[PDB]
């Protein structure tokens, strides 16, 4: 049998969470941008030997229409909270994510993946190490993704899996 | 003087859907009106004539006006890229209201919306500078061709546009 | 605040599950047949005062996939059990989804509305009586719809929204 | 093959050509459900597959096609009629490239039909097997490219022409 898993991926305007979206669903990159509103998706995969159904809502990096944006954190089972490596705003704004998400499922432990994206890109302005260590601080998982090169895209939505798959066989 | 009139013909790709005309609050907003005024009219080389309305969201607004990426992503004033928001006398009281789409803070450049209700949370955020005044029915079947995510059923360009006297 | 349903539309194939939830959707009709693979909506509406988003999960009638559709019921809250009221085969499968929902959910009490559709159509072969009848020996609401003249098919969704309100009182 | 015909379709995308696709068909063992194929493909009825389109794509599972009674992926009719039974169930689906008719049910054969890009294995007894792709299995991964989960496609894929080889 299988099992299903919903995830919601966040995080501020342009840090890629539609193109890592599209590279795991679709397998493709494009440079061009297309703002979101909101897309969800559906793709079968396995994951550990195990057949798993991964609905992900892909959400826009806005961060107005709170009412909206807390329902997506009461459904969602795990979060990607995605930020670019050559954007430091974009990692400043991370803990406002965990602090919502906190706030909104009203617990300190919530499935979650920290995802520093874009680092193909030679203009980084956020090092490794800072990311770890507020990951680490979170107790939650980190990695590097590149949408462009594919480089931990299914490892980030792999991981952000076996995070929910803990919480709830806890 | 009298606020300027401007005119949209509208199609569903590329047949005639209708015509929209707006009033322009010059007498409120003077740099606001004047750059749409002005893209209406292509005066200046460039402007809204033949770009898309690629946003339309049933509820709430018809968007458009990105005439130099034709993706929802560009578009650019007549005194710049981007000029500052101007003021926010006026509001989003309801439908046929004509205002500034943005990116945030003093980032306003071509792109506009109409809205099809009122959205007063963008008061304060979005300069308000026009509103329909024939075709809101127009605007009705507009509002038709899209859905959740903005992305509508059938292209829907601005195919003619201009001053009237 | 908002709350979110996870609503699915089922029975056989051509009772009108689309075609309903088109109606619901974008507010129109074709009488071209389109037949499903799966498809998947989001809308947010008002009932009882109380704002909801409904996803619904628009299944195709056919009855194979069995792991996929046990996945379709356990992840949905509250199922549209559809028929055509001109075509009495159709009914008489009503009872194989339920005895399905029921068995993948582990419960005799899951949120569900018998809806008996096409009731613009001069043909009919069910009537009222055989289908309340059979909703009251279930103990869940009967809503006669028209895709066509969209009667009825608010109340269907809605009716079903307030069943799985019921259903979590309890 | 010395005894089994040899058919094709040249594929099109939104008119544009794609490349020809070929296919045996298995007379030997499924002659009624090959024969109709067939004379489907070279048009000697007066009707046929010729202009129809592959309405239905699934990337991972098949291709279907041949509806060119309705245009919608609903219609389809046969030689001998707008249905015919199940010949047999002699051959399965054993991978990528076996071709197979569509129905809606028992004996329900029409036009109707799908090529296989996986085994599907699962539609073994309830589909008939009668061919399989000769050349331009290239061609039917290209077109497994325009499909999408639910089916849709993204670009209209066609069979511009088609006849029968000698
Ligand atoms: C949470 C879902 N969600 C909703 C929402 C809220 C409540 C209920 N239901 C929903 C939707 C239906 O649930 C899917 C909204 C909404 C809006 C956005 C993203 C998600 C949203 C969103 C996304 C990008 C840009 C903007 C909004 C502002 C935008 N700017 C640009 O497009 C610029 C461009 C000018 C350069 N770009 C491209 C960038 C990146 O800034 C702009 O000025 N306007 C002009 C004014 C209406 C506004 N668009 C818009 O579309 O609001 C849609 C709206 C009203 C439904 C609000
Ligand atoms: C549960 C989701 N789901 C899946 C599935 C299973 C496992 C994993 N993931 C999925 C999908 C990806 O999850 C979204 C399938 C699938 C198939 C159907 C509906 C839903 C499905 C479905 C729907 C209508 C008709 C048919 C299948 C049979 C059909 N007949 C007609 O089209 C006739 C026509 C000939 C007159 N019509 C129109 C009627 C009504 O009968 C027919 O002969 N074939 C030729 C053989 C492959 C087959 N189509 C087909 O498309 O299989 C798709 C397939 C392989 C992915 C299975
Ligand atoms: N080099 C590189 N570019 C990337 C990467 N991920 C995204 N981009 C680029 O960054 C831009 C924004 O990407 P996008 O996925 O749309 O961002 P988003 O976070 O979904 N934005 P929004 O909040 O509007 O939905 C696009 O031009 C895209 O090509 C990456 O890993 N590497
Ligand atoms: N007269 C009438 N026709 C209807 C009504 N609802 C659906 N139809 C017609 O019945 C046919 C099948 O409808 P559809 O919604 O596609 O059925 P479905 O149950 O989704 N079929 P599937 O199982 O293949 O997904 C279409 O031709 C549609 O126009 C209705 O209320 N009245
Ligand atoms: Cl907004
Ligand atoms: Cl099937
Ligand atoms: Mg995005
Ligand atoms: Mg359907």
């Amino acid at each position: 049998s299988m099992t299903e898993y919903k995830l919601v991926v966040v995080g501020a305007v342009g840090v890629g969470k539609s193109a890592l979206t599209i590279q795991l669903i679709q397998n493709h990159f494009v440079d061009e941008y297309d703002p979101t509103i909101e897309d969800s998706y559906r793709k079968q995969v396995v994951i550990d030997g195990e057949t798993c159904l991964l609905d992900i809502l892909d959400t826009a990096g806005q961060e107005e229409y709170s009412a909206m944006r807390d329902q997506y954190m009461r459904t969602g089972e795990g979060f990607l909270c995605v930020f670019a490596i050559n954007n430091t705003k974009s990692f400043e704004d991370i803990h406002h994510y965990r602090e919502q998400i906190k706030r909104v499922k009203d617990s300190e432990d919530v499935p979650m993946v920290l995802v520093g994206n874009k680092c193909d890109l030679p203009s980084r302005t956020v090092d490794t190490k800072q990311a770890q260590d507020l990951a680490r601080s979170y107790g939650i998982p980190f990695i590097e993704t590149s949408a462009k090169t594919r480089q931990g895209v299914d490892d980030a939505f792999y991981t952000l899996v076996r995070e929910i798959r803990k919480h709830k066989e806890k | 003087m009298v606020n300027p009139t401007v005119f949209f013909d509208i199609a569903v790709d590329g047949e005639p859907l209708g015509r929209v005309s707006f009033e322009l609050f010059a007498d409120k907003v003077p740099k606001t009106a004047e750059n749409f005024r002005a893209l209406s009219t292509g005066e200046k080389g460039f402007g809204y004539k033949g770009s898309c309305f690629h946003r339309i969201i049933p509820g709430f607004m018809c968007q458009g006006g990105d005439f130099t990426r034709h993706n929802g992503t560009g578009g650019k004033s007549i005194y710049g890229e981007k000029f500052e928001d101007e003021n926010f006398i006026l509001k989003h009281t309801g439908p046929g209201i004509l205002s500034m789409a943005n990116a945030g803070p003093n980032t306003n450049g071509s792109q506009f919306f109409i809205c099809t209700a009122k959205t007063e949370w963008l008061d304060g955020k979005h300069v308000v500078f026009g509103k329909v005044k024939e075709g809101m029915n127009i605007v009705e079947a507009m509002e038709r061709f899209g859905s959740r995510n903005g992305k509508t059923s059938k292209k829907i360009t601005i195919a003619d546009c201009g001053q009237l006297e």
